[PDB]
C-alpha cells in the first residue's frame, strides 16, 4: 500500500524484486511483539493482584499520594495522573498502530499490587507468599540491611516518617511545577512521530521520475515509460522504507535495553533492598516505589544519607591489660577525654566492655 | 505458514482494503471562451480574396460551447476527438473567414484536387485544421444574388503556403443540394509552436457522500469518503492539507461548500485458532476497522461480531468473565478455546486478587521450606556465516 | 534614500488551506529589512520616472482618490512590443496587452485645483494610439475603497506583482491604520486578486499619475524589488498566516526555519 | 539472449537487486549479533554471580532466596538449573518492636 | 561536501531525493551527542573535587 497504493501496475512492477515487503512486515512486527513482552516483564512481576487495607495505620508514614484513588475513573495514584497529564504529545499511505496488549488501567492495577505488596509485607512476596509485617518492622528491617541498628528507627520513628512524607510532599510538586524530568519518555515519543512524519513526507520526491504522483504518471505516459518512471518511484520509496525499519530496529534495541534495565531495577528495588551503589537511587537504598507513566515506568527511590558529620579521635584496637581488644562492630571514638564504641553510620558512643570488642594478639602488633 | 499445521494464535494474514464503490466528477460549468462562436456562428463573413486571419490567444479553447451545434454532419478529428480536448491546451489558434461556393469546401481541404482552390486559399502542405462542413445558405444568401464574393485572383507565380468557380451568377438560394453557398470554417491550430496561452474545458457529474470513491476535483484524483466539514476555506483557497502535506480537505468546485477527505477504511487482518489438532474452528480480527465494512469465516455476515478497541472479531463469543490469557488481542483482550466447544473473547485477568492481613502487631512468619529448582535458557551464540559476495 | 521597511514582504503562497500549520517555502519573496525605494509624487517637478522590474515589484501607498490611477508594464513601451495597462476606475480596469505606442505623459490629468481652482480634465492622453493589438479584458464593475475619503489614513494599496511561467499575477489588501506618518508597524497577508496568463513579459514598469509654482503635491509610494527566499509561515486555525519569519535574516531567524 | 552493449543493462540491475539483498543480510546479521551478543553478556554475568558465587540479587538467579545455579551446555546456548529456597507454611503471631 | 561537492546542478538533482541526508546528518549528531553523554556518565559521578 506505501508503495504502489491504489495500483495494479505498480503492484505488478514491485512483485519483480521478491520478498523486500514480506521482510519488512515480518521485521515491524517482531518490534511490536517485543514492545508487549518488553511491558510484560517489566510490570507483571507478581503472581497476586495484591491491595492495601481499608486502614491506613503504616507507622504515620503517608502514601496517600501514591495510592490508588478509586474515586478517579482511572484507578490512578496521584503522581501517575500528574505524570500522564505532563506527558504529552498518516493513517493514508499504510501505516497503522497497534493498541498495546496491556492497557493504562491494568498496567496501573500491576503497579498497584506492587505497591501493596511492598508496604504490606516487605520483599517476602517477592521471593514467595506475601507474609505481614508491621511497616515500622519492616523499616527496622531495612535500616539493619543499610547497617544502622533498628533503635535508630524505633526511637526516631517519628522524624523519619515526617522526612518521608515531606519528601513525597516535594516529589510531588517538583513533577507538577518542571516538566523537563519526563524527557526520556517525551524524547521517545517525539522521536517516533518525528520517524513517521518523515516516511510520510518520503512519499512526495520524484527520485529523479517526472511526478511524484503514480496516477499522474500511469495517465500522462504509455505502457513502457510509464513502466521506468514507477520503477525509479518504486526503488526510492523501497529506500525509504528500509531506511525507517532500520532506523525503527536499531531504537527498539535500545528501548530493550531500557525495559531490561527497569526490569531489573523492579526486581531489584522494589521487590527487595539493594547493597548495588548508585543503583537505586543515590545514598543507602532503603526501599523503592514503582509508578506507571506513559510508556515508561518511574521509579521514587528512598535513601538514607547521613546528614551532620562531627569529627572524633579514633584508634584500631585498645590496651588493657596486655591484650589488644577489637571492635566487634563499629569503631572507638573519643571527644578528647574518654574513649567509647560506635557504631558506623550512625553516632551513638557506649561504653567499650567486653561484650562490644573481641581480644586477640597483644599490644606489640 | 507454508505448513498443514499451525500451532496455536494469532497470525497476521492478507490486508483487507475497501474497494471504491464509484467514480465522482466535480468541475465548474463553463469558463471564458475563446473568439470561435464567432467564426462558428456569425452573421457576416469576409471576403473570399481578404480571406480572414484572426490570431487567438489568451483564452480557453473550449468545445463545450462549439460541439453543443447538431447542424453538424460529421465533426471528427482524424488525430484527435472533441471530446478529450477538455485537458488539452493550445499554443495559438487561426481561424479562417470566408464565403465561397457550397462545391468548394471539399477543395479547402488540404490535399484537394482542382486549381480553382489555391486561386483564393492555397493548400498548405502541413494543415492540422480538422475540416467542417456545415449550412450557411441562408446567411450568404442575397434575393438578387451577391457577386461581391468573386474568385478573380488569377495570378499566375505559384502561391506559397500563406503568404497573405464563378459557375454561378451570385449566391441564391435557388441552388440546388451541394451547390448552394456554404461557409467555411476551419479552426487551425499548431501546437509546440507558441508559448501555452490556451487551454480546453471540463465535464461536471453528480455528487456522492459518506461512501468510499474516486474523486476527480478540478484535476485532483484520488480515492476517500467525502464528508461535510465544519473547516472554513478561504473565498480563494481551494484544496487543504495536513501537517505532513497529504490532502485532507477540498472545496467542492460547484457548490461553495468545504468536504473533508477520509481514506477508505484499511487495516491488518489476524487469524486466530487454537491448534489444528484441537479443531478447525477460528475466528478473524480485522485490525482497527469498524465491523460497520467487514461485510465488503470469509463472509458478508459476521456471526457474533465483537466490536473491540483492537479492532472489530468475528466467530468468537463475547464472554464476559475474566481469565489468563491464552491468544492476546489487544487492548486487554484475549481469545481462547473453551466449553459444544467455541471460541471465547474476554477480558483478561491479572490475576487472583489477595487482601494481606496486614495488621498492628500481626507477622506471619513461615515454619518450613521448599526447595525449587527452576530453568532458565539463555542464547550464547549463533552459526557463523562467511559469503562469497563475487 | 529608501525608507525603513519591515516586513511588509509577503503575499501568499498558493490556494491551499492549513490549518495551526508552520509551513517553510522557497519563492520569490520581499526581503525582510530590505531596502525598498520611496517616491512622492510631486504635482514642474514631477515624480513619475521609468523602473525596471526585476523578477516581481511590491508597490505601497497610501494616496486617496485613486491619483495613482494605474500601472504600465513593457519591455519597449514604444509600440514594438505588446504592453499591459492597468489604470483603473472605482467601477473596474481596462487590463489591456497590446502592441500600444505611449507617450512622454499618458494618463487623464485630472488637473483639479492645480492652476484654475476647478475641475477639469485637460487632457485624454490615457489612450496615446493603438497602433495594434493582441487581446483586452474589463474586469467586474467592482466599488473598491479608492476613492477620495481622507478620514484618518486607512488606505494602504499594497500590492505586489509577479511574472512567471507566462502568468502575471497581482495580490493585494486593503489595511487600516492610525498613524498618517510612514508605513507603521503590524502584520497583514495580502490575498491574491487577478491571475493572468498573458504570457507577455516586462523589463520595465512605470506607475500612472508644467506645474511651476504650484505648491509640492501631497502623494508618497513606494517600490520595492522581490529575491528568492525562503520564508516560515505560521498559518492560524483559519488559514490565515499571523506571523512569518524570514530565514536568512539572521543567525536567530535561520534557527527558527531549521 | 542479448548483444552485450543492451546486455550491460540487464545485469546492473541484477547486480543491483543482488548487492541490496546482501547489504539487507548482513545489516539484519549485524543487529541480530548485537542482541545476542547481550543474552551472552547477560549468560556470563548469571554463570560467574551464580553458578561461581551466591547472588543477594532478588530474581536474579531464579526465583525464591538463591542457593546455587549449576549450568547446563545446550546448542548455541546455556541452561542454568537455579536452585532456590522457598518458605512454604507461614503462620500468624502477634510482634511487638 | 560528500555527495555532490560543490556543484550546484547535482546538489539540485539531489534535492529531488527528499530528506535522506537530514536524517544522516541527524543520526551523526545523536551519534556526536551520546559520545559525551556517556563520557559525563561513566566519569562526572562526583560533583566536588
Ligand atoms: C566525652 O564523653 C563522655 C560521656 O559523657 C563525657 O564524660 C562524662 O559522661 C557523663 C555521662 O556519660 C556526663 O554526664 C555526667 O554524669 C555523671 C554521672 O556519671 C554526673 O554526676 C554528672 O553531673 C556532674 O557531676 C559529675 C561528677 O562530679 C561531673 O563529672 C559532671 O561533669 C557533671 O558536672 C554528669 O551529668 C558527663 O557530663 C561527662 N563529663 C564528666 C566530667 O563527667 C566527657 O565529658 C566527654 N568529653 C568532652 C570534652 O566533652
Ligand atoms: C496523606 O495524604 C496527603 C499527602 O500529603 C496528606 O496531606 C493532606 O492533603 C490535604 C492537603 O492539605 C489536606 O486534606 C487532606 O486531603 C483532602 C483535602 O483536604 C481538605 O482539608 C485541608 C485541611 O486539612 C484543606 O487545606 C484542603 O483544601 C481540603 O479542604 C481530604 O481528604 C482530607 O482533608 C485530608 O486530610 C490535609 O491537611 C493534608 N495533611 C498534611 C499533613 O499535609 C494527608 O494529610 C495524609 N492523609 C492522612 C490520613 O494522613
Ligand atoms: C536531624 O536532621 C533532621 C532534618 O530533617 C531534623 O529534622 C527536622 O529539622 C528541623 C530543623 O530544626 C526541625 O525544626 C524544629 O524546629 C523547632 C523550632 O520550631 C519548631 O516549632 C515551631 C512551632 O513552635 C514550628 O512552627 C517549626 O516548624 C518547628 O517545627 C526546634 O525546636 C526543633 O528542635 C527542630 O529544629 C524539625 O523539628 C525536624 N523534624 C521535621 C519533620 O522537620 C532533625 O531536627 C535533626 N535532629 C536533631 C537536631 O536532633
Ligand atoms: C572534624 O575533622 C577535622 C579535625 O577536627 C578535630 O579532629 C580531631 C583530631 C579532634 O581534635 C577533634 O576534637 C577536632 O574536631 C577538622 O579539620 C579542620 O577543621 C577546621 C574547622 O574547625 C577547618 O577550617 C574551616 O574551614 C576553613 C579552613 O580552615 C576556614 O573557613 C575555617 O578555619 C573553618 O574553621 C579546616 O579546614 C579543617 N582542616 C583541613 C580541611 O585541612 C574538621 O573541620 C572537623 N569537621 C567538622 C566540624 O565538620
Ligand atoms: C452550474 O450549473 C448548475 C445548474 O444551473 C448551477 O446550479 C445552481 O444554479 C442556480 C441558479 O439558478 C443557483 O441558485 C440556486 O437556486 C436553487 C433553487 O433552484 C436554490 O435552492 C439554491 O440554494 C441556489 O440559490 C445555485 O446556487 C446553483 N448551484 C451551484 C452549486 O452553483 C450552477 O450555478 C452552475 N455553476 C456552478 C459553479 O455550479
Ligand atoms: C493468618 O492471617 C489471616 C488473619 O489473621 C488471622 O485471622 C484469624 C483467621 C485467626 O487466625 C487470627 O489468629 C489471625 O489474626 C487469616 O486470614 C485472613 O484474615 C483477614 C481478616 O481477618 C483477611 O483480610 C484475609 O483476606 C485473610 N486471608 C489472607 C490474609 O490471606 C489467615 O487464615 C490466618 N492463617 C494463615 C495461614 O494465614
Ligand atoms: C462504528 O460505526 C458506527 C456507525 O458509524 C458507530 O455508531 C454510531 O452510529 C451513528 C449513526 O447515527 C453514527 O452517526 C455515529 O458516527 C456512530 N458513532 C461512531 C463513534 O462512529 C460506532 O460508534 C463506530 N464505533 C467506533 C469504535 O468508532
Ligand atoms: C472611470 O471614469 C472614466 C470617465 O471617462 C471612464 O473611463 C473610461 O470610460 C470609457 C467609456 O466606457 C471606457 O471605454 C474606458 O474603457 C474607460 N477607461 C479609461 C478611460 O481608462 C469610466 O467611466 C470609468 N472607467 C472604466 C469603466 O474603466
Ligand atoms: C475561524 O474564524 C472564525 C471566526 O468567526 C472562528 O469562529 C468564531 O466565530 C465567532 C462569531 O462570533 C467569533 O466571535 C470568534 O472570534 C470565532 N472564534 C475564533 C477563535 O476566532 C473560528 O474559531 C476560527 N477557526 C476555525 C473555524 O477553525
Ligand atoms: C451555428 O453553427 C452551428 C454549426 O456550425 C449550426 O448548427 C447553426 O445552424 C449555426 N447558426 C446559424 C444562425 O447559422
Ligand atoms: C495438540 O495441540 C496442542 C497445542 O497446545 C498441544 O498441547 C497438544 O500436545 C497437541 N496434541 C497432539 C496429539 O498433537
Ligand atoms: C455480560 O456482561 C453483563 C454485565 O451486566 C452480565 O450481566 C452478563 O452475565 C455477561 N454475560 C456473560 C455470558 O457472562
Ligand atoms: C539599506 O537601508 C539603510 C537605511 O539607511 C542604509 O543605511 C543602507 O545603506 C541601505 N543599504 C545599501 C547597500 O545602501
Ligand atoms: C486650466 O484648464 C486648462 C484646460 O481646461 C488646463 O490645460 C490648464 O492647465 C489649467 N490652468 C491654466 C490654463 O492656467
Ligand atoms: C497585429 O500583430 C499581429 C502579430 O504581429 C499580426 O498578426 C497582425 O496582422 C497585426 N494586425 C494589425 C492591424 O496590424
Ligand atoms: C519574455 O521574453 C522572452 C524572450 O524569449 C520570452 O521567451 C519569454 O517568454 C518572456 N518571459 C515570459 C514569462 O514570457
Amino acid at each position: 500500500m506505501y508503495i504502489c497504493g491504489d495500483s495494479t501496475e505498480c503492484s505488478n512492477l514491485l512483485l519483480q524484486y521478491g520478498s523486500f515487503c514480506t521482510q519488512l512486515n515480518r521485521a515491524l512486527t517482531g518490534i511490536a511483539v517485543e514492545q508487549d513482552k518488553n511491558t510484560q516483564e517489566v510490570f507483571a512481576q507478581v503472581k497476586q493482584i495484591y491491595k492495601t487495607p481499608p486502614i491506613k495505620d503504616f507507622g504515620g508514614f503517608n502514601f496517600s499520594q501514591i495510592l490508588p484513588d478509586p474515586s478517579k475513573p482511572s484507578k490512578r495514584s496521584f503522581i501517575e495522573d500528574l505524570l500522564f497529564n505532563k506527558v504529552t504529545l498518516q493513517k493514508f499511505n499504510g501505516l497503522t498502530v497497534l493498541p498495546p496488549l496491556l492497557t493504562d488501567e491494568m498496567i496501573a492495577q500491576y503497579t498497584s499490587a506492587l505497591l501493596a505488596g511492598t508496604i504490606t509485607s516487605g520483599w517476602t512476596f517477592g521471593a514467595g507468599a506475601a507474609l505481614q509485617i508491621p511497616f515500622a518492622m519492616q523499616m527496622a528491617y531495612r535500616f539493619n540491611g543499610i547497617g544502622v541498628t533498628q533503635n535508630v528507627l524505633y526511637e526516631n520513628q517519628k522524624l523519619i516518617a515526617n522526612q518521608f512524607n515531606s519528601a513525597i510532599g516535594k516529589i510531588q510538586d517538583s513533577l507538577s511545577s518542571t516538566a523537563s524530568a519526563l524527557g526520556k519518555l517525551q524524547d521517545v515519543v517525539n522521536q517516533n512521530a518525528q520517524a513517521l512524519n518523515t516516511l510520510v513526507k518520503q512519499l512526495s520526491s520524484n527520485f529523479g521520475a517526472i511526478s511524484s504522483v503514480l496516477n499522474d504518471i500511469l495517465s500522462r505516459l504509455d505502457p513502457p515509460e510509464a513502466e521506468v518512471q514507477i520503477d525509479r518511484l518504486i526503488t526510492g520509496r523501497l529506500q525509504s522504507l528500509q531506511t525507517y525499519v532500520t532506523q525503527q530496529l536499531i531504537r527498539a534495541a535500545e528501548i530493550r535495553a531500557s525495559a531490561n534495565l527497569a526490569a531489573t531495577k523492579m526486581s531489584e528495588c522494589v521487590l527487595g533492598q539493594s547493597k548495588r551503589v548508585d543503583f537505586c537511587g543515590k545514598g543507602y537504598h532503603l526501599m523503592s516505589f514503582p509508578q506507571s507513566a506513559p510508556h515508561g515506568v518511574v521509579f521514587l527511590h528512598v535513601t538514607y544519607v547521613p546528614a551532620q558529620e562531627k569529627n572524633f579521635t579514633t584508634a584500631p584496637a585498645i590496651c588493657h591489660d596486655g591484650k589488644a581488644h577489637f571492635p566487634r562492630e563499629g569503631v572507638f571514638v573519643s571527644n578528647g577525654t574518654h574513649w567509647f564504641v560506635t557504631q558506623r553510620n550512625f553516632y551513638e558512643p557506649q561504653i567499650i566492655t567486653t561484650d562490644n570488642t573481641f581480644v586477640s594478639g597483644n599490644c606489640d602488633v | 505458514l507454508k505448513s498443514f499445521t499451525v500451532e496455536k494464535g494469532i497470525y497476521q494474514t492478507s490486508n483487507f482494503r475497501v474497494q471504491p464503490t464509484e467514480s465522482i466528477v466535480r468541475f465548474p460549468n463553463i469558463t471564458n471562451l475563446c473568439p470561435f462562436g464567432e467564426v462558428f456562428n456569425a452573421t457576416r463573413f469576409a471576403s473570399v480574396y481578404a480571406w480572414n486571419r484572426k490570431r487567438i490567444s489568451n483564452c480557453v479553447a473550449d468545445y463545450s460551447v462549439l460541439y453543443n451545434s447538431a447542424s453538424f454532419s460529421t465533426f471528427k478529428c482524424y488525430g484527435v476527438s472533441p471530446t478529450k480536448l477538455n485537458d488539452l491546451c493550445f499554443t495559438n489558434v487561426y481561424a479562417d473567414s470566408f464565403v465561397i461556393r457550397g462545391d468548394e469546401v471539399r477543395q479547402i481541404a488540404p490535399g484537394q484536387t482542382g486549381k480553382i482552390a489555391d486561386y483564393n486559399y492555397k493548400l498548405p502542405d502541413d494543415f492540422t485544421g480538422c475540416v467542417i462542413a456545415w449550412n450557411s445558405n441562408n446567411l450568404d444568401s442575397k434575393v438578387g444574388g451577391n457577386y461581391n464574393y468573386l474568385y478573380r485572383l488569377f495570378r499566375k507565380s505559384n502561391l506559397k503556403p500563406f503568404e497573405r468557380p464563378l459557375q454561378s451568377y451570385g449566391f441564391q438560394p435557388t441552388n440546388g443540394v451541394g451547390y448552394q453557398p456554404y461557409r467555411v470554417v476551419v479552426l487551425s491550430f499548431e501546437l509546440l509552436h507558441a508559448p501555452a496561452t490556451v487551454c480546453g474545458p471540463k465535464k461536471s457529474t453528480n455528487l456522492v457522500k459518506n461512501k468510499c470513491v474516486n474523486f476527480n476535483f478540478n484535476g485532483l484524483t484520488g480515492t476517500g469518503v467525502l464528508t461535510e466539514s465544519n473547516k472554513k476555506f478561504l473565498p480563494f483557497q481551494q484544496f487543504g492539507r495536513d501537517i505532513a502535506d497529504t490532502t485532507d480537505a477540498v472545496r467542492d468546485p460547484q457548490t461553495l461548500e468545504i468536504l473533508d477527505i477520509t481514506p477508505c477504511s484499511f487495516g491488518g487482518v489476524s487469524v486466530i485458532t487454537p491448534g489444528t489438532n484441537t479443531s478447525n474452528q477460528v475466528a478473524v480480527l480485522y485490525q482497527g476497522v469498524n465491523c460497520t465494512e467487514v461485510p465488503v469465516r470469509v463472509y458478508s455476515t459476521g456471526s457474533n461480531v465483537f466490536q473491540t478497541r483492537a479492532g472489530c472479531l468475528i466467530g468468537a463469543e463475547h464472554v464476559n468473565n475474566s481469565y489468563e490469557c491464552d491468544i492476546p488481542i489487544g487492548a486487554g483482550i484475549c481469545a481462547s478455546y473453551q466449553t459444544s466447544q467455541s471460541i471465547i473473547a474476554y477480558t483478561m485477568s491479572l490475576g487472583a486478587e489477595n487482601s494481606v492481613a496486614y495488621s498492628n502487631n500481626s507477622i506471619a512468619i513461615p515454619t518450613n521450606f521448599t526447595i525449587s529448582v527452576t530453568t532458565e535458557i539463555l542464547p550464547v551464540s549463533m552459526t557463523k556465516t562467511s559469503v562469497d559476495c563475487t | 534614500a529608501y525608507t525603513n521597511s519591515f516586513t511588509r514582504g509577503v503575499y501568499y503562497p498558493d490556494k491551499v488551506f492549513r490549518s495551526s500549520v508552520l509551513h517553510s517555502t522557497q519563492d520569490l519573496f520581499l526581503p525582510f529589512f530590505s531596502n525598498v525605494t520611496w517616491f512622492h509624487a510631486i504635482h514642474k517637478r514631477f515624480d513619475n520616472p521609468v523602473l525596471p522590474f526585476n523578477d516581481g515589484v511590491y508597490f505601497a501607498s497610501t494616496e486617496k482618490s485613486n491619483i495613482i490611477r494605474g500601472w504600465i508594464f513593457g519591455t519597449t513601451l514604444d509600440s514594438k512590443t505588446q504592453s499591459l495597462l492597468i489604470v483603473n476606475n472605482a467601477t473596474n480596469v481596462v487590463i489591456k496587452v497590446c502592441e500600444f505606442q505611449f507617450c512622454n505623459d499618458p494618463f487623464l490629468g485630472v488637473y483639479y485645483h492645480k492652476n484654475n481652482k476647478s475641475w477639469m480634465e485637460s487632457e485624454f492622453r490615457v489612450y496615446s494610439s493603438a497602433n495594434n493589438c493582441t487581446f483586452e479584458y474589463v474586469s467586474q464593475p467592482f466599488l473598491m475603497d479608492l476613492e477620495g475619503k481622507q478620514g484618518n489614513f486607512k488606505n494602504l494599496r499594497e500590492f505586489v506583482f509577479k511574472n512567471i511561467d507566462g502568468y502575471f499575477k497581482i495580490y493585494s489588501k486593503h489595511t487600516p491604520i492610525n498613524l498618517v506618518r510612514d508605513l507603521p508597524q503590524g502584520f497583514s497577508a495580502l490575498e491574491p486578486l487577478v491571475d493572468l496568463p498573458i504570457g507577455i513579459n516586462i523589463t520595465r514598469f512605470q506607475t500612472l499619475l508644467s506645474s511651476s509654482g504650484w505648491t509640492a503635491g501631497a502623494a508618497a509610494y513606494y517600490v520595492g524589488y522581490l529575491q528568492p527566499r525562503t520564508f516560515l509561515l505560521k498559518y492560524n486555525e483559519n488559514g490565515t498566516i499571523t506571523d512569518a519569519v524570514d530565514c536568512a535574516l539572521d543567525p536567530l531567524s535561520e534557527t527558527k526555519c531549521t
